[PDB]
């Protein structure tokens, strides 16, 4: 059916607006599983495993891994929201949204004979203007501990029931506090995580030591 | 060898006890639950796919239901139910299934809680009685000589089909072909609307031009061209006998051994066909209609004295078309009378529509008979508005039938559960437990209005509930469009007391006939 | 050559062109004309051919031997139509003919 | 689910899954008829399971012959054929317009709206387009050079320019020979007869009849100058007694006593006819041609044609009605009283040959109120091809002296409809300010699609238009050759006025269905 | 990620077997792939110096031709590009009957030209408006370069030299023999009338003597024996029955009642007196021949041998039909003596021996008549088909010149004259329809370079000489297939000249084929199915 | 018109053999109906009797 089907009679491909229906249906498959996800209001999943093993999460990384997709465009999109949970660690979910509604706003104009690279380009020119507004919009303030305890509310509410939350969120900001040397970078390392599987989940606390 | 021995053949099944019932009660809940969504005037519409090919684009629960194949036997009756209920009265097949669904729901409780069946059975037969009842005591006497109250009835049967949107065009059409219809002889009032009300589907044109004829429309065409396709008063003669020469019953042979016994005989033949052709002509009519062929030769001789010619139309046309223009159908032309011509019929045309050809006996005086014609985007669209006319028509009739009016959107149904709540109030055996459940039960229908207007039930339903508590609200209902409770004799929302009825009595037999059962016996061979 | 998606011919057609074609028919009409070299001349021998059936047939003549062998190849069955013409035109000479052609080819 | 906790083996689609899928089949069809409007679209070629070739453009037709099992695509089929059916044009208007209206609509839902504000706008909308079309159109007295301009307008949409060409003089003169004043148009006046002999545009209309079928008799003349027709429809050949004759004879005497006997009912009948013929024409200049609906054994052929007439036998059953309006005579069931002023009249008679098929033409009528198409052509596909095109002009005129009025074409209307939708916006309360910009959306998809097969964009050339009818409040709609606008009024590119009613009104109709949808279901196994 | 998924829409509701193709290069690129592939096949087949080709067909028939409808019509084409091309040659051949592979050849080259425009930058719009200016073009200048006219059609040797060229293409060797076996069978039929008729000719393939044997024969022959005793007559005076030469029946049921002794001693006496009455009365008319359609009865053949009757059944009604025709007798329906002016002539009836199979004979002596056959001799059944071909052919051009007496040079004169002018015309117009008139003009070089590689020479030399010669003014010089080096000559000198009307309606179909072809964007394949065939052709 | 496609996105691009419930009745009522049917297989094991 085209030229690369006549040199390899088992080949799939997919060309012109079918690479493009074919990419803009994954994302749009993806952003309609995480839409759920976002916000303190979101719902929890439940995940279980070839093996039959229960995950309950929320989080759009873990999400992503444990979807039974075999998508390319899912495999992309995966591997960028893997890669900014390994540097920020926080966004995989709004990356994935944003990479879906870009993508559909994107062939609200395509389909109207508009070329790619013409939305490209207003792409970069708006990437740009919304970098410097960003810029000037932050709020640059001395982190006390009142911002950082606000910084893990909107984490932790946003991952985990309320109460839970509210104890995680003194438990790592007195953490990340203890172990911050003046002027230096953190070592995330020297905060030990252990699990152990006798009290109630509000029972979980800092120790100031090791175990 | 030794092929084993016992008692049931093979393939013979057999299981007991709680499992049974919760089975049933959960096959019945299913049934319910395909079609609850499908209630209301903001009802959602659904596509069943014909394994024959077919489409059904349909909201009308009973199509719903019987387009779909079951094997649990506990759905099988359900679905039998729904069909009687359509049967019955022509509408409500999609309120029946849920209060049947909501009251097994409410029973599988007693019967988890150490209650044998025949208890809740009782109590449930009780509660059938108080409901119908407190339903006579509730309605409202409605004159069928008022047309704009029979309109509006047929408005609120239609307000939650797809035909709302020209509402008007349709209860008018269903209001003029139920008056039609109406008849009566030897003192037997008669509304036939089966047979006599025929809806004819033509793909193309607008829904807006769908309009109900004074007389009849087949799918015809004169025999022979030379024929007129356009009389003013036609004398209409119908015969059910073929106007040609055929062989007799009794096996016979000719010897022909003469020269001219062969022309003999064809020449009779030919006079044959001449003698009927005059006795039908010495009535001097405009039109002949029959059910079976018409030979050639007596279309030339019916064209010589000016007659029209219709072929071959089918019992039930001929029928319909008796029934319209007056006629009467015989079968021997030689003892035809003056009564059996029919006269009557104001117009007969012959035009065209797409591009085939159509008879239209139209203009009739006083006609029995009337057909439907429907015009609109395509085969599907015509099918569900031909069961929205077929719901219009069969309540019309049931008003007809039946003259009184009980309030709807649930209001009825509150009522009746408050009603029921307080006559239990009274009661002090073990049985008042399942009645006060039926009653609560019977409140699933202004809660599924609720849920498919969008609204919240909760709230909306309390409020509903303590309104009902008041000495006169029985009229208090809920909108399906806007979500707010209103009282009816505002709204104008009111439905047959005979569909109400039948309703009920259905939905909590069917609860009786599935809580008796136990022990299902499966596999077994004819 | 490429698969081509909708291919011109039927699936399966068979096309020899060239010189070797050629020399194929030629091949086969020596062939053809082997199978009847021995008959000819008051030294001749006859040839039995047996039919499906098990009935066998005995003959000298060119022309019921050729006719008796199941001959498809399309080059080859033109000497056994030169040799069934000899045999109506004439009836004596059906040997001749296939050794003829076959010799005019060589 | 509940349905396959039911039935196991049953396919369920409910909610978004069901919008989705329907969307999506509405959007796959609309994509393939893109190509097909207008008349720069593009050929489409089918070839069905047995190898034959068919070569067209019409929407009905390619969604007749793609291979497409859907049941949406199902659904757009049976209103396409409605349409076709009903008009005879506007299926692939109709599949455009019923896609776009689902892509508009799924554009407002996918935000989380509800389909029936949606349907809500659509129906208000549909009214006032409605309205806008009722003011628009153009009530004009329908002489021959606006037909002769729609029939145009529809056959260069179908075919090519000079086969148009051609085909509309064609359309346009047949239909004004069979039309009657304020009588009803009867489209099976006109055959539309095949022959396979000549070039594409060697099509013509003949002011008569051609049939498929010549005299079986050798001996027959085959060219009659001055001709008298008998349009009957008696059975010339034996026929055997209904009651189970037989014959009983003692000898060969008696045998062929009654083999001579046997002959003499239909000999009769063939009396008749010669004595007639001979009463009427006394010499040989004027000729007899008869035509029977049913079989005529060789003795009776033999018989005429000693008689110098021409004997057709078994002629098609709308032929004698055919026969009876152009030639002008009394078609006959029987001979019992049949005198000279029963026979039609035949200014020239004569048979033509092609290869193993004859052909019989029966021209020079006096007032022939039924005529011939004959369509010519190299092959088989081109034959289908013109004869679908002639199917679709001869619609389009019969609909344009129906309807008295006409509406412009090459976009105009749309675009006005679209904007008149606009201004009336904010008188519709609540939402369905959505639906109704939905609706004047979808319904500038054909202007769009215009120019995407005329080769230009969408954007520039809409807002050209759209300016252009804003500032100057003309009918402009899009010229193809250069895209820039231009008022179709004046260029006479002319859109029946009961095919957009039908468009406007079919279109919403399965929308507004479709959008309520909310659950499939295959579960009758 | 290892698989792609069908793109939503169409791709994914299409059929299981279906197939889609769309744009340029999934459909019009294969399309005119498939074009070129059908002409290369017929190619080698072109001109005097073709070569047969052995075509197997389904049925194992085997046909060795060089005739290029016939190998059309026995390969098993499936693409539908060349199944149009196929039904354009088709309809060649049934309105003219000659210059099929000439419409083969012209619309191969003409698709791959259109395929280079499209490879360089034009759109297809504008290579069909061009190849339709250009087809215009070049039907306005071919009435300008007709060399003479046939000027007479009752002559044997002028119509053998008219005919000679049309059928030197097939049988090369030995055409001026068949030249005139066609011309003389053609001059015995087509009368003082205008209008002549080709199933007028008719042939008949005896095996064994060599095609150098076949003669023609003012009458016809049927490949079967006579009936009765009597094998020959000198004064013919043959009545034709449609009818059984029996005693007719009934048609409703037949039933001897006897109810006496007499009457069943009687009966078969008074049959038999019956028929011998009716023979005796046929026989005394002067009848010396009787011909029936039907079955022979045993006394009838006794009561006709009795009186020195031949009997001939002709099973076929077109054999009985065309008897009558080259006769002159009217087949009577029933078994009644003819009248005298039903009654038909042959100067000779008789059975004769020709090679194996026997033979009846109505032969005529003056050279005229309403039929007239041509018995071809061979050595092969293939051959006499190859020879019957040929006749075909002569008899086709025959009925073309009678229709149309003009005529134009041959072995691509003609070809190289109308490229000339249409490259001279496509030059002086502006705008990018030049570029397809030029390649239109371009086109007509495959005719001339197909004859050269064909005879053995280089194409380009020959191509270059004819441009030179013809620019000297020279517009009847073609190429000489008479020598071993590219080399040309005069060919109205050379007597080698084809029809008007056979170019006209070739470039016609051709050209029209072509653009159909290039019309022609997206294809929809159903899934190929087994049925038996539509019912219509059976 | 004889079966319905998955629906494009998320339903396509489901592995082989794998099942997602979402919504109420189709996950939060079948995990109650399963929680309901193991207590009351060990429900009968309660107490003394
Ligand atoms: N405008 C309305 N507002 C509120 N309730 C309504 C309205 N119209 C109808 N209903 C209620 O909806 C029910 C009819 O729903 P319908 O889909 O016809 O179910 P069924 O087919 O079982 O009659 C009636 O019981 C009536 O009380
Ligand atoms: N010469 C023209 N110039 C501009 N627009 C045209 C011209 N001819 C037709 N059109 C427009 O193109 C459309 C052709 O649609 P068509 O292919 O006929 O679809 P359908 O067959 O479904 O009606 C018409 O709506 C008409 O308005
Ligand atoms: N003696 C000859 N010398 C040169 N060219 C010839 C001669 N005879 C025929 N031709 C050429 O051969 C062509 C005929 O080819 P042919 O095999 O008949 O194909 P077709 O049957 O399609 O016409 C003619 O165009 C003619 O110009
Ligand atoms: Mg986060
Ligand atoms: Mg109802
Ligand atoms: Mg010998
Ligand atoms: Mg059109
Ligand atoms: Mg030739």
């Amino acid at each position: 059916m085209a030229a690369v089907k006549t040199l390899n009679p088992k080949a799939e491909v997919a060309r012109a607006q079918a690479a493009l229906a074919v990419n803009i249906s994954a994302a749009r498959g993806l952003q309609d599983v995480l839409r759920t996800n976002l916000g303190p209001k979101g719902t929890m999943k439940m995940l279980v495993s070839g093996a039959g093993d229960i995950k309950l999460t929320k989080d759009g990384n873990v999400l992503l891994h444990e979807m039974q997709i075999q998508h390319p465009t899912a495999s992309l999109i995966a591997k960028v929201a893997t890669a900014q949970d390994d540097i920020t660690g926080d966004g995989t979910t709004s990356n994935v949204l944003i990479i879906g509604e870009l993508l559909k706003q994107a062939d609200l104009y395509i389909s109207e004979g508009l070329h790619p690279r013409i939305i490209t380009e207003g792409f970069e020119a708006a990437k740009e203007k919304a970098l410097q507004f960003l810029e000037e919009v932050k709020v640059s303030r001395e982190m006390d501990r009142e911002t950082l305890i606000d910084v893990a509310r909107t984490s932790l509410r946003t991952k985990v029931h309320a109460e839970l939350a509210d104890v995680l969120t003194e438990a790592v900001v007195d953490s990340i506090l203890a172990i911050k040397k003046q002027d230096e970078p953190i070592d995330l390392f020297m905060i030990e995580i252990m699990e152990m599987k006798h009290k109630s989940e509000t029972d979980t606390s800092l120790i100031r030591g090791l175990v | 060898g030794h092929r084993p021995v016992l008692v049931l053949s093979q393939n013979t099944k057999r299981e007991s006890g709680r499992k049974v019932q919760s089975g049933n009660i959960n096959a019945a809940k299913t049934i319910a639950d395909i079609i609850r969504t499908c209630l209301g005037p903001k009802s959602m519409m659904k596509m069943l796919l014909d394994p024959m090919g077919g489409i059904v684009m349909t909201n009308d629960g009973n199509a719903i239901l019987r387009e779909i194949q079951v094997q649990h036997p506990a759905a099988k009756s359900m679905i039998e139910i729904s069909r009687t209920q359509d049967e019955e009265v022509g509408d409500g097949t999609t309120s029946v299934i849920i209060l049947a669904g909501e009251m097994l729901s409410v029973a599988e409780h007693f019967l988890e809680q150490q209650m044998h069946p025949t208890v809740v059975i009782s109590a449930y037969r009780k509660a059938l009685d108080d409901m119908i009842s407190t339903l006579k005591k509730i309605s409202i006497p409605v004159d069928i000589s008022d047309s704009d109250m029979m309109l509006n009835i047929i408005n609120s049967s239609i307000t939650t089909k797809a035909i709302s949107r020209w509402s008007s065009l349709a209860c008018n059409i269903a209001l003029d072909a139920v008056k039609m219809v109406q008849f009566e002889e030897n003192g037997r009032k008669e509304i036939d609307i089966k047979k006599y009300a025929r809806v004819e589907k033509i793909p193309g044109g607008i829904i807006e031009d769908s309009c109900v004829l004074r007389g009849v429309m087949i799918n015809k065409d004169v025999t022979h061209p030379r024929m007129r396709r356009y009389i003013k008063n036609p004398r209409i003669v119908l015969l059910d006998s073929s106007l040609e020469y055929k062989k007799g019953e009794s096996q016979t042979d000719i010897e022909i051994t003469r020269e001219e016994d062969f022309t003999r005989i064809l020449q009779m033949e030919e006079e044959y066909i001449q003698q009927l052709c005059e006795d039908i002509i010495q009535l001097k009519p405009d039109v002949v209609i029959t059910e079976k062929g018409i030979s050639d030769l007596a279309q030339h001789y019916l064209m010589r004295a000016n007659i029209t010619a219709i072929r071959r139309v089918r019992k039930t046309d001929n029928n319909r078309i008796a029934r319209a223009c007056g006629a009467r159908i015989v079968s021997r032309p030689e003892e035809l009378r003056e009564d059996d011509v029919g006269t009557g019929a104001g117009l007969l045309e012959i035009k065209k529509i797409g591009d085939e050809y159509f008879t239209f006996i139209t203009d009739c005086k006083d006609p029995k008979a009337c057909t439907i014609l429907l015009r609109g985007a395509s085969k599907e669209i015509l099918s569900e508005v031909e069961r929205n006319l077929q719901d219009a028509m069969q309540v019309c009739r049931n008003v007809l039938l039946d003259p009184q009016l009980v309030p709807g959107g649930g209001a009825s149904e509150m009522a009746v559960a408050h009603a029921l709540t307080e006559k239990s109030k009274a009661m002090t055996g073990v049985e008042q437990w399942p009645y006060r459940a039926v009653a609560q039960a019977l409140e699933v229908i202004p809660r599924t209005l609720i849920q498919n207007c969008g609204a919240s039930t909760i709230r909306l339903l309390t409020s509903l509930r303590a309104k009902h508590t008041q000495e006169n609200c029985e009229t208090w209902g809920v909108n399906g469009e806007t979500g707010t409770l209103v009282d009816m004799k505002e709204l104008g929302i009111w439905e047959p007391l005979a569909v109400k009825l039948q309703t009920y009595k259905t939905a909590v037999e069917t609860a009786v006939l599935l809580l008796r059962i136990d022990d299902i016996v499966s596999g077994h061979k004819k | 050559m490429m698969p081509t998606p909708v291919i011109l011919l039927k699936e399966g057609t068979d096309s020899s062109q060239g010189i070797p074609q050629l020399v194929s028919n030629i091949s086969a009409c020596q062939v053809i004309a082997e199978a009847v070299r021995t008959t000819l001349g008051p030294r001749g021998m006859d040839k039995l051919i047996v039919d499906g059936r098990g009935k066998a047939t005995i003959s000298n003549d060119g022309a019921t031997i050729l006719k008796l062998l199941d001959v498809v190849h399309p080059a080859a069955k033109t000497l056994v139509d030169i040799a069934k013409s000899q045999d109506a035109e004439v009836g004596d000479g059906t040997t001749s003919v296939t050794l003829l052609a076959a010799e005019f080819l060589k | 689910a509940a349905v396959k906790t039911l039935n196991p083996k049953a396919e369920v689609a409910r909610a978004q899954a069901a919008l989705a899928v329907n969307i999506s089949a509405a959007r796959g069809l609309q994509d393939v008829l893109r190509t097909n409007l207008g008349p720069k679209g593009t050929m489409k070629m089918l070839v069905s399971g047995a190898g034959d070739i068919k070569l067209t453009k019409d929407g009905n037709v390619l969604l007749h012959e793609m291979q497409i099992q859907h049941p949406t695509a199902s659904l757009i089929a049976k209103v396409a054929t409605a349409q076709d059916d009903i008009t005879g044009d506007g299926t692939t208007s109709n599949v455009l317009i019923i896609g776009e209206l689902l892509k508009q609509a799924d554009l407002y839902i996918s935000e989380g709206l509800h389909p029936r504000i949606i349907t809500e706008g659509f129906e208000a909308a549909k009214e006032k387009a409605l309205q806008f079309l009722e003011e628009v159109k153009v009530s004009r007295e329908m002489d021959r050079e606006t037909l002769i301009d729609v029939a145009r307008t529809s056959l260069r949409t179908k075919v090519h320019a000079e086969l148009a060409d051609v085909l509309t003089e064609a359309v346009v003169d047949s239909i004004l020979a069979i039309k009657k004043q304020d009588e009803p148009i009867d489209l099976f006046m006109i055959e539309i007869m095949e022959m396979k002999h000549k070039s594409e545009t060697d099509t013509s209309l003949i002011r008569g009849l051609v049939l498929d079928h010549g005299a079986r008799h050798p001996d027959m003349k085959k060219r009659v100058e001055d001709a008298y027709i008998l349009t009957c429809n008696v059975s010339l050949e034996y026929e055997k007694t209904e009651v189970n004759s037989g014959f009983f004879y003692k000898s060969a005497e008696e045998r062929e006593k009654l083999v001579k006997a046997e002959r003499k009912f239909i000999e009769d009948r063939v009396k008749k006819i010669i004595e007639l013929k001979r009463k009427v024409c006394g010499d040989s200049d004027k000729g007899f041609v008869v035509i029977n609906q049913k079989g005529i054994d060789p003795f009776s052929l033999d018989a005429l044609s000693k008689e110098g007439i021409v004997a057709l036998r078994r002629a098609k059953r709308r032929n004698m009605e055919r026969l009876t309006l152009a030639c002008g005579g009394v078609a006959l069931n029987s001979f019992d009283d049949l005198s000279p002023d029963c026979l039609g009249h035949a200014g020239l008679v004569y048979e033509y040959t092609l290869g193993e098929e004859k052909f019989t033409f029966i021209e020079k009528c006096n007032n022939p109120r039924s005529v011939t198409l004959l369509i010519k052509g190299p092959n088989k596909h081109t034959l289908t091809q013109i004869k679908d095109a002639v199917r679709d002009g001869l619609r389009a005129v019969k609909n344009a002296i129906d309807d008295g009025c006409v509406v412009p074409g090459a976009g105009a209307v749309e675009v006005a409809m679209a904007e008149a939708l606009i201004k009336h916006k904010p008188s519709v309360k609540g939402r369905a300010q959505l639906g109704v910009q939905a609706f004047a959306d979808a319904l500038l998809i054909i202007p769009k699609v215009l120019a995407q097969n005329s080769g230009f964009d969408l954007q520039e050339t809409l807002v050209k238009i759209q300016a252009e009818h804003s500032e100057s409040g003309q009918l402009v709609g899009v010229d193809l050759n250069t895209g820039e606008p231009m008022v179709a009024a004046e260029v006479g590119v002319w859109d029946n006025y009961c095919v957009k009613k039908q468009l406007l009104h079919s279109c919403t109709v399965i929308a507004t269905n479709i959008l309520l949808v909310d659950e499939i279901m295959r579960a009758g196994m | 990620a290892l698989h792609v998924p069908k793109a939503p829409g169409f791709a994914q509701m299409l059929k299981e077997g279906a197939k889609h193709f769309s744009g340029l290069e999934e459909a019009v690129y294969r399309n005119i792939q498939a074009c070129k592939e059908l002409a290369q096949t017929t190619r080698t087949a072109y001109g005097p110096n073709g070569m047969n080709k052995m075509v197997i067909n389904h049925l194992e028939k085997l046909f060795v031709t060089n005739d290029a409808a016939t190998i059309l019509r026995e390969l098993e084409v499936q693409h539908p590009a060349a199944k149009m091309i196929v039904m354009a040659s088709h309809m060649q051949e049934q309105e003219v009957g000659d210059g099929t592979n000439f419409v083969l050849v012209f619309a191969g080259a003409l698709l791959e030209l259109a395929e280079e425009l499209l490879r360089i930058g034009l759109s297809v719009s504008e290579v069909i408006e061009g190849y339709e200016i250009a087809c215009r073009k070049a039907h306005e200048i071919l009435p300008n370069l007709v060399c003479c006219s046939a000027k007479n059609l009752r002559d044997i040797d002028e119509v053998s030299s008219l005919l000679r060229t049309s059928i030197m293409s097939k049988q090369y060797g030995n055409e001026v023999f068949l030249a005139k076996l066609i011309a003389q069978a053609c001059v015995s039929i087509f009368p003082d009338s205008g209008h002549f008729n080709v199933d007028n000719i008719r042939v008949c393939k005896i095996l064994g003597s060599g095609i150098s044997s076949s003669s023609v024969l003012h009458g016809m022959v049927f490949k079967k024996e006579t009936e009765g005793d009597v094998t020959s007559v000198k004064d013919a005076k043959i009545a034709v029955y449609s009818c059984p030469f029996d005693g007719m029946i009934t048609e409703t049921k037949g039933t001897v009642l006897i109810k006496t002794a007499e009457e069943l001693m009687n009966f078969s006496k008074g049959e038999e007196n019956l028929m011998d009455a009716q023979v005796k009365a046929i026989a005394d008319t002067g009848a010396n021949v009787v011909v029936t359609g039907g079955k022979v009865a045993d006394m009838a053949l006794h009561y006709a041998n009795k009186y020195n009757i031949m009997l001939v059944r002709l099973n076929s009604k077109w054999d009985l039909r065309r008897l009558c025709k080259t006769v002159g007798a009217t087949a009577l329906p029933r078994l009644t003596p003819p009248v005298l002016e039903e009654m038909g002539h042959c100067d000779s009836v008789y059975l004769s021996e020709v090679g194996d199979t026997q033979v009846v004979v109505f032969k005529h002596e003056k050279e005229d008549g309403a039929i007239s056959t041509i018995v071809l001799r061979g050595s092969t059944d293939n051959l006499m088909d190859d020879i019957e071909r040929a006749v075909d052919d002569g008899v086709n051009t025959f009925k073309v010149l009678t229709r149309d007496k003009r005529l134009v040079p041959g072995g691509g004169a003609t070809e190289i004259e109308l490229a000339k002018q249409i490259t001279s015309y496509g030059e002086t117009c502006p705008g990018l329809e030049q570029y397809a008139i030029k390649k239109f003009a371009e086109a007509f070089e495959a005719i001339p370079r197909a004859l050269a590689e064909n005879s053995g020479v280089k194409a380009n030399e020959v191509i270059s000489k004819l441009y030179a010669v013809h620019q000297e003014g020279n517009k009847n010089v073609g190429l000489d297939i008479e020598a071993e080096v590219p080399a040309v000559k005069d060919m109205l000198e050379a007597g080698i000249l084809d029809t008007y009307l056979g170019k006209y309606w070739a470039i016609k179909l051709a050209t029209n084929a072509a653009v159909t072809v290039l019309r022609v964007d997206q294809i929809i394949m159903a899934k190929p199915a087994g049925g038996p065939k539509p019912p219509s052709g059976k």
